[PDB]
């Protein structure tokens, strides 16, 4: 509480189908309820009458504050990579009995994020900077070092070539491979599943019928889900707040 | 001397063409209607020579050692052996018509005349040591206006300017094996007037013009009538045939001549005679739109009028119709020719 946040919608492939973009605050031991998702149940409409079972999952004990389940830190998956569950993470906890749920996601010095100089870039290098360099796009090579661009260096290689926007495509939606904060319209996700995901294409010739290779198998369901996560979260790629250790701009 | 096509005599040199020694002490500078060759000193930038060939020289190549010169002499249908540093001309070699342009191999063992006749079709190939013409490799069609040799120096390119068609082509020849291996149509072309090849040999650059003949002649804007364009051609067997636009959409280059390739390969030099400037492009950026895009997407690229500017490094002011440029061997100068100036523009680069 106290603390700005927002909420996406996913689905069984733990990808966000819709993304609400606002900054939502709870004051302390506050709670709010909502119809639906940008339902107009706080805009321009009427609640619509609605018997849901995470009522009963929310405050059922007279000794307790809140029965509600604190926010789980990982997934869990199943072998074909649907969505088995929620998984508790290290930071678990005075404390009182105020509540039946263990407590877990108060410590902010411990809160998770995905950086892509210490998450996604050593799995680019590791499983794909291989068969991808300046002759095979997209760019993966050439590791966490800095490019120049119009006098700036800011990102490395793989960053600029994966956030590299697409002629006639809103770079509001996304760009050749990447959709900021949508995962499943990121046509590099689309390939990492090889599927399609949803019902917005990225471009009209996306899977090639000549000397086409499957990219399923090249990574694990966490290095995979940890891309998904990285694009769901807009992209970044310095997520760290202030100077850190991490490569970066610097004069 | 003349002026080419005529009677008429005039005192002027009219420079076509220039070239550079390997060592880069030296510009050899061929006078179209000077009938001669102007030798330039790159470190003093002031002329220590003029060594007269025969009739209407229109282009120059420098041996590896750089002890001889072999200008290409139109008119005359022939080219002459000149030692560049008894500035006199050691011999004449005869071959098939209108030579506009010769090239030494890697080796230095071996020069390729292209036959620029247009009925006619022709590389003649000249060994060094018996300083004459050993055969002729035919190509596929008519009017060959330039050849280049790969760093490979097994294979040799020759771009077909032919009259009357609005297909023209490129041909690929094996050295070893003497002959056309494979025939590559730029579609919609004309004018061909350069060729020149990337340091790694991965691809080739052709400055043509894009007419649309099938159109009405109506308007001059958006390039109804003829557009400017570069070619970059993929040495990959099945590789992409690229064509580039080279104008903006109330700026064109007119007539883009000649060539000049970094040596390591990050920026284009061409030489635009129209216009009368040189234009420098970022290859890296050019060869990294033809890798990123595909067949279809390039076509559809090749009319668009703002995509120049992604690529453009910068146009240069040079003097009049520089038909003709050159680099030093470390890229940080380039030397453009201009005919109707009488001169030669000195340009410093990006390369620092
Ligand atoms: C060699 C076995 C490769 C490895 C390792 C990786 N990729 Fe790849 N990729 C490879 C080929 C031969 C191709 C050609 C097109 C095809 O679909 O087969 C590709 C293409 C891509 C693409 C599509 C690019 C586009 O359509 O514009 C993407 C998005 C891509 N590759 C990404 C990618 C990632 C994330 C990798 C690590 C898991 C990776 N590639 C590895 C060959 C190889
Ligand atoms: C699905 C995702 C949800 C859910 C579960 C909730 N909201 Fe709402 N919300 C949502 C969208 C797509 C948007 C607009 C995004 C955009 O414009 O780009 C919003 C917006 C808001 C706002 C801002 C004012 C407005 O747009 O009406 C507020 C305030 C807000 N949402 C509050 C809110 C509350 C109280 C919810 C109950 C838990 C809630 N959101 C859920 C999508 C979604
Ligand atoms: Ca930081
Ligand atoms: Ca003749
Ligand atoms: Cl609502
Ligand atoms: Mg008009
Ligand atoms: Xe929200
Ligand atoms: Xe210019």
């Amino acid at each position: 509480s106290d603390v700005p946040y927002y909420m996406q919608i996913l689905d069984d492939k733990g990808m966000s189908v819709q993304t609400a973009l606002t900054w939502a605050y709870l004051r302390p031991y506050h709670g709010r309820i909502c119809s639906g998702c940008h339902y107009g149940s706080y805009r321009g409409r009427a609640f619509k009458n609605i018997h849901a079972k995470a009522l009963y999952n929310w405050w059922y004990d007279d000794r307790s504050h809140y029965d509600s389940p604190f926010a789980f830190r990982y997934l869990k998956f199943d072998n074909d990579g649907n969505y088995k569950g929620v998984k508790h993470g290290e930071d678990v906890v005075g404390p009182s009995g105020t509540t039946s749920q263990p407590v877990e996601g108060l410590t902010l010095d411990k809160q998770r994020t995905v950086d892509f100089r210490r998450d996604i870039q050593p799995i680019l290098d590791a499983k794909c900077a291989m068969c991808h360099d300046s002759n095979n796009p997209p760019n993966l090579g050439g590791g966490l070092e800095l490019v120049s661009v119009d006098g700036i260096a800011a990102y490395s290689r793989a960053y600029n070539s994966l956030l590299e926007p697409q002629r006639g495509k809103d770079p509001n939606i996304g760009g050749k491979y990447v959709n900021p904060s949508a995962a499943i319209n990121s046509l590099l996700v689309w390939r990492l599943y090889e599927a399609e995901l949803s019902a917005n294409a990225p471009r009209e010739k996306i899977f090639p019928i000549e000397g086409r290779l499957l990219h399923n198998k090249f990574l694990t369901q966490d290095e995979r889900y940890a891309i998904v996560e990285w694009i769901d979260l807009g992209a970044q790629w310095d997520n760290i707040p202030g100077p850190d250790f991490y490569p970066g701009y610097l004069v | 001397g003349y002026i080419q096509g005529t009677h008429v005599k005039t005192d002027l040199p009219g420079p076509f063409h220039i070239t550079m020694s390997p060592d880069g002490s030296t510009l050899f500078i061929s006078n179209q209607s000077g009938h001669s060759v102007t030798f330039v000193d790159a470190r003093t930038q002031k002329v220590t020579g003029e060594v007269a060939v025969r009739v209407q020289p229109e282009a120059s190549a420098v041996t590896p050692d750089g002890a001889f010169l072999y200008v290409c002499n139109a008119e005359s249908d022939s080219v002459s052996v000149v030692d560049i540093q008894r500035k006199q001309e050691i011999k004449e070699i005869k071959v098939g018509d209108w030579p506009s342009g010769i090239k030494i191999s890697p080796d230095g063992k071996t020069a390729y005349v292209a036959c620029s006749g247009c009925m006619w079709n022709a590389i003649d190939v000249i060994d060094t040591g018996r300083m004459e013409k050993v055969r002729s490799i035919y190509t596929s069609d008519y009017g060959p206006r330039m050849v280049e040799i790969s760093p490979d120096g097994k294979t040799l390119v020759a771009i077909l300017d032919t009259v009357g068609s609005i297909n023209r082509s490129v041909d690929f020849i094996d050295i070893a094996s003497g002959r056309v291996v494979e025939n590559r149509v730029i579609h919609e072309s004309s004018n061909l007037r350069d060729v020149v090849y990337t340091p790694d040999g991965k691809y080739i650059a052709v400055t043509h013009q894009t007419p649309k003949n099938w159109l009405p002649v109506c308007e001059a804007e958006n390039g109804q009538v003829f557009t400017n364009n570069v070619t970059i051609i993929e040495t990959k067997a099945g590789g992409k045939v690229a064509r580039l636009p080279l104008d903006d959409l109330n700026n064109y280059d007119g007539n883009p001549y000649g060539m000049a390739m970094d040596p390591k390969g990050k920026y284009l030099y061409i030489g635009v005679r129209g216009m009368h400037r040189v234009t420098i492009l970022d290859m890296d950026k050019v060869l990294g739109l033809v890798r990123s895009s595909t067949q279809e997407e390039l076509d559809y690229l090749r009319d668009d009028l703002g995509l120049v500017r992604d690529y453009l490094v910068a146009r240069v002011p040079t003097g009049l119709g520089p038909s003709s440029v050159c680099l030093s061997p470390d890229g940080k100068f380039c030397y453009a020719a201009n005919y109707f100036s009488n001169n030669v523009t000195v340009i410093r680069t990006a390369v620092d």
